[PDB]
């Protein structure tokens, strides 16, 4: 489970030395756990207090490096350096067969 | 600091299960009502840049942590309440049961005003609260909020009657 | 360019590799942890050690039978482990002690004291 | 494992040692995660030719074979970022031509060799933050001219040398937060074009890098948890097109007139304790500013072009400073919040928020504000909350703030006119400097901060007709049994005995209280039905000072007068003194008089209720006072009691007898009605029990002058002296 409290309500609030504090919410309860990795659509904050797991800015983003630059974009856009784009700028295909200037 | 019942209902039919909460000098006291969520403690503080905000009108419900366990708060209980209330948050209730010292915070805490009431809930009733809430996926909550002077105005005139009394009895010898 | 190998003495022998024989070493492995370098050999001559290892061990190489020799004295209890001998023919990178720079692994022996 | 038909496997924590077989040669995604693996054989992906995505996170991996990943040339991600690597597997991952994401966050990584990243002609994402590096490698690095996004984060590193980026040509982010940075050299930032993010945040920095000035395309910049304390200008002359400064936790004390100049996408500028900057920044070109904050410094002026320029001007924080004059605040019509508390300005002139639609929050607390103009708020738009605390008001304007919901005049003491509430219609908080201020707004429902409660009355001082007539019948009775008593024993004037004295001394006393009680009945009858209208001034002006002058003074000369009387029966009982006891009576009430003029060069006393009594009613203020007349007044007590006791255990008299029973009715009386004023007094101070201010008022009207009144019907009634007293009063007059 990788955690150092795991209140059975409150949810599992510290994590190991190496891993990510995300909350899950559904219904009426927010929980934490641990993950090696982010899940999609988020992306890991490493800290020495503690690392974070935080969700991504960049609009039509699907995973991100972090909070500015998107590393697979969604199913309908172009990555020409972080962000997604519907219209590639000029100098490159749209597509290269893997949606990507 | 008055004592609220707070009634929490599960709707599918409304099904109303009460409970005992004591409000916080800090926050106001008023009918507060509205739907129930819990927060984590760690999610309650500024050092996030970003947050995802919610419809106004959810009661968070705060269950603290021993206060060892972090030592290293990145707020205080008036902060995550106040981060709460901006959040939307029209109630908080907080499960004092863990962090006894909450109660003393919230003292503290009384001569700043706070928008929306506090209340904070220990024991069994906090305990039936966090079973209802872990249990149940949708739910709300409901909180709550002369007689003299003729006694005292009686025993003073019977007292000038006793001695007129004891005076006209003297004088009757 | 197969690698092989085999107080004692360990030998390792290159019979593949054309020539150039170029910053070799011996590592030991416990089991499930990481293959630490022990002994260290530069094409010119020049030898790394480990801490627990210095004077203890020696490391020469003999091109003229083109094979790698660890002779090893005072075998102290904690000094069983799987012993490999690593090669690199390409250059490019300051010899040491770390198994990532080494383009070929023997097989490994296993040494306990005795 | 958990094979799909997407051809993606899932092997992530079922505890496997190995590459699981028996799986489908197309699959082009698996993940082996969490299971514990520590090495990597040779050839340990020959029945993967077609993977586009590896993830062994969370191993315990701590050798990679060099062959291991060879003929996976179809590789796009490689995770390893949670094993134990203690090094770059710069040979392992040789031949890997279509790599483009590379994690190696949690390996204990110390050594880069020189010949990593090699081959690596694809590679976009690289992560290296959480190893323990104290170099930057240079040279690995330089064969990675397509790199597009580094992170070194949590590393140890401590400096970093020139050209240390230079083939990072098309490199977008860097982050070097966590590192223990401290020193950069003027071109380490060489060959940075393309580079919008770059993160420095908790290193040691000393001083401003120089570096930034070859970084023409970077948006945003991150340093605040430095060491930095000065900030020149042209600091940011190679960056035109900054959108976020993050710069918060630095020590600051100078930031320069022109550092932040000509940065046109700059939205928002926070700085906080530059003590030693005295000018306000020149912002000329920075004109899409939103929120602007300069917290603590010493800045006299706002330029008058603030809001001609910075037309989308949301926040304006100017708290901390020291600001004597508002400038006109014509245009800013964006402008929502103001904060100008904890400056110095005097006044506030009638065009000093002329227009300024949408002004929401106005704070002007902690200033000097002597003077706010009638019209002042009157062309403000929507506002809400407004706040005057703690500014030295005499009068305060009602225009244009119908709107309010929220309103702070706390500290104003000088502010002592009632607010109409007539004007406030849409007021949902209030605050002001006294209780009688906010009886005009009652319980919409407002909360005002003072509360009125019943020890600060809104319409009947005295309170319910019973307790109004209960102390009519007290004053009467003391007023008129005390005169007969003064009277009659002051009459004869030729024999004085000690207990004669004494009794009249304590019928003097209890006339003096009857004074304060019938000052309080005609103050109560006159404001009848509108003690708001009068509370402020009694309670401010020198009314409120006689009467607890006199209220003070009455009762601790009854308590003197009484222990005299004990003393005296005392030793007349065990066996020439009348000269002592006179001299003891005048000392006693001299004791009396200092008592009660203390709370007069005292501050915060007789003001605490309209009933001008000191300790009563106040248990937080005044504590000492009030702890010190309580103990007093108790030893007194116990002192009386003890000498009564011991007079009764050892006297077995007949003229002596009924001054003995006289004296101990006295003390037992007044015991009896002083030891609930104590009680009520320490209650308010002790949060564990709760006693409520309407009993606290009626108990304390009812038993604090009922000795005074009791006393002298006694002596009256009960007493053969004042019977042959009246009788030789009799003779004389007739």
């Amino acid at each position: 489970k990788g955690c150092l409290s795991c209140s059975k309500d409150n949810g599992c609030s510290r994590c190991q030395q190496k891993l990510f504090f995300f909350l899950r919410r559904e219904g009426m309860r927010q929980y934490g756990e641990c993950l090696h990795s982010c899940p999609s659509g988020y992306y890991g904050h490493r800290a020495p207090d503690m690392n974070r797991c935080a969700r991504c800015r960049i609009e039509n983003c699907d995973s991100c490096f972090s909070k500015d630059f998107c590393t697979k974009c969604k199913v309908g856009f172009y990555l020409h350096r972080g962000r997604c784009f519907d219209e590639c700028p000029d100098g490159f295909a749209p597509l290269d067969e893997t949606m990507e200037c | 600091k008055e004592t609220a019942f707070v009634e929490v209902v599960l709707f599918e039919t409304t099904y109303t299960t009460g409970l005992t909460g004591r409000f916080s000098r800090a926050g106001a006291t008023l009918s507060a009502e509205g739907e129930i969520v819990q927060m984590h403690p760690l999610g309650l503080c500024n050092n996030n840049d970003e947050e995802d905000l919610y419809e106004y009108g959810w009661v968070g419900v705060v269950k603290l942590e021993q206060p060892e366990l972090d030592p290293k708060p990145c707020l205080t209980v008036l902060g995550k309440a106040k981060r709460a209330v901006q959040r939307g948050a029209t109630a908080v209730i907080f499960d004092v049961s863990e962090n006894p010292e909450a109660i003393d915070q919230l003292n503290q805490g009384s001569e700043d005003p706070l928008k929306r009431p506090v209340v904070y809930v220990k024991g069994a009733d906090a305990i039936k609260l966090m079973n209802i809430v872990n249990k149940q996926k949708v739910a709300r909550a409901r909180i709550q909020h002369e007689y003299f002077d003729m006694g005292i105005f009686l025993a003073f005139f019977v007292v000038v009657s006793l001695v007129c009394l004891i005076l006209l009895v003297k004088i009757k010898l | 360019v197969q690698l092989v190998e085999s107080s004692l003495r360990l030998s390792c022998a290159a019979s593949g590799y054309t020539y150039s024989p170029y910053c070799m070493g011996w590592f030991r492995q416990a089991p499930g942890k990481a293959r630490e370098g022990v002994a260290t050999v530069d094409l010119d001559g020049s030898t790394i050690y480990a801490d627990s290892v210095k004077g203890r061990f020696t490391i020469s190489q003999d091109n003229a039978k083109n094979t790698l020799y660890l002779q090893m004295n005072s075998l102290k209890p904690e000094d069983t482990a799987m012993y490999y001998c690593a090669s690199r023919t390409r250059a490019g990178v300051t010899c040491g002690l770390n198994w990532a720079i080494f383009s070929y692994w023997g097989q490994g022996t296993q040494v306990t004291v005795s | 494992c958990s094979c799909d038909g997407d051809r993606r496997v899932d092997c992530s924590g079922k505890g496997l040692t190995a590459v699981p077989e028996g799986l489908s040669a197309f699959t082009q995604a698996l993940d082996i995660s969490m299971n514990n693996i520590t090495q990597l054989p040779e050839d340990a992906f020959k029945n993967f030719p077609f993977l586009e995505e590896l993830q062994l996170a969370g191993n315990d991996l701590s050798f990679i074979h060099p062959k291991a990943l060879s003929g996976l040339k179809e590789l796009k991600v490689l995770t390893l970022q949670n094993n134990q690597l203690k090094t770059v597997p710069s040979e392992a991952i040789r031949g890997l031509s279509a790599l483009q994401s590379l994690r190696l966050d949690a390996n204990h990584i110390t050594s880069v060799p020189e010949d990593s990243f090699e081959g690596l002609v694809q590679l976009r994402h690289l992560w290296l933050d959480d190893n323990s590096l104290t170099e930057v490698p240079v040279h690995p690095l330089s064969n990675l001219p397509t790199l597009q996004a580094l992170t070194l984060a949590l590393n140890k590193i401590s400096s970093i040398p020139d050209f240390a980026f230079t083939n990072l040509s098309s490199l977008v982010v860097l982050h070097l937060h966590n590192n223990k940075i401290r020193s950069l050299s003027q071109h380490c930032f060489d060959g940075l074009d393309n580079l919008e993010t770059l993160d420095l945040n908790y290193n040691n920095l000393g001083e401003f890098p120089q570096a930034i000035k070859a970084l023409p395309s970077l948006k945003e910049l991150g340093f605040h948890s430095n060491s930095i304390s000065v900030i020149p200008d042209g600091a940011f002359d190679g960056n035109p097109l900054l959108r976020t400064i993050h710069l918060y936790d630095n020590p600051l004390s100078f930031v320069g007139n022109s550092a932040f100049h000509n940065l046109s996408d700059l939205h928002s500028l926070v700085i906080r304790g530059a003590s030693m900057v005295q000018q306000f920044p020149n912002l000329t070109g920075t004109v899409h500013l939103e929120s602007l904050t300069l917290t603590g410094t010493k800045i006299s002026s706002i330029p008058n072009n603030l809001c001609q320029e910075q037309k989308m001007l949301r926040t304006l924080d100017l708290s901390y400073n020291n600001i004597r004059d508002l400038p006109s605040f014509n245009g800013c019509h964006a402008l929502e919040e103001i904060s100008l508390q904890r400056n110095q300005i005097y006044q506030i002139k009638e065009g000093t928020f002329q227009g300024l639609i949408s002004l929401r929050i106005l704070d002007l607390s902690r200033n000097l504000i002597h003077e706010i103009h009638s019209r002042a708020f009157a062309t403000l738009g929507p506002i809400t909350n407004l706040d005057v605390s703690f500014n030295e008001l005499t009068s305060f304007p009602t225009e244009g703030l119908n709107g309010l919901n929220q309103l702070k005049l706390v500290g104003n003491f000088k502010l002592k006119e009632a607010l109409a509430a007539k004007d406030f219609v849409n007021l949902r908080s209030l605050s002001v400097p006294y209780a009688y201020q906010c009886c005009a707004f009652w319980g919409i429902i407002i909360h005002c901060t003072p509360s009125t409660g019943a020890f600060k009355p809104c319409e009947y001082l005295l309170g319910s007709w019973m307790i109004r007539l209960t102390v009519w019948f007290i004053f009467l009775v003391a007023l008129f049994f005390n005169l007969l008593v003064i009277l009659t024993t002051f009459a004869s004037c030729t024999s004085l005995p000690s207990s004669k004295l004494f009794i009249g001394l304590i019928s003097v006393s209890n006339l003096f209280m009857g004074i304060y009680t019938g000052i309080l009945t005609f103050l109560d009858a006159v404001s009848w039905g509108r003690f708001a209208e009068f509370g402020i001034w009694w309670e401010t002006g020198s009314g409120c000072k006689v009467a607890g002058f006199l209220a003070v003074f009455s009762s601790e000369s009854a308590i003197f007068l009484l222990m005299l009387a004990t003393v005296e029966r005392s030793l007349s009982a065990k066996d020439n003194h009348l000269k002592q006891f006179r001299v003891a009576a005048l000392l006693a009430f001299l004791g009396a008089t200092v008592a009660g003029c203390f709370p007069l060069f005292h501050r915060g006393e007789y003001s605490a209720s309209p009933l001008c009594l000191p300790f009563p009613t106040g248990e937080t203020p005044s504590l000492g006072f009030t702890v010190t007349l309580v103990l007093l007044n108790s030893l007194a007590f116990l002192l009386m009691a003890v000498i009564y006791t011991k007079l009764y255990c050892n006297l077995e008299e007949n003229s002596q007898s009924s001054m003995i029973k006289h004296v101990a009715w006295l003390i037992f009386t007044n015991c009896i009605f002083f030891c609930p004023v104590a009680f009520f007094s320490f209650a308010p101070l002790i949060t564990a029990i709760s006693i409520s201010p309407e009993i606290m008022k009626s108990v304390t009207l009812i038993f604090f002058p009922l000795p005074a009144c009791l006393n002298p019907v006694l002596y009256v009634f009960f007493n053969p002296k004042f019977k042959e007293d009246w009788k030789l009063l009799k003779r004389r007059v007739t």
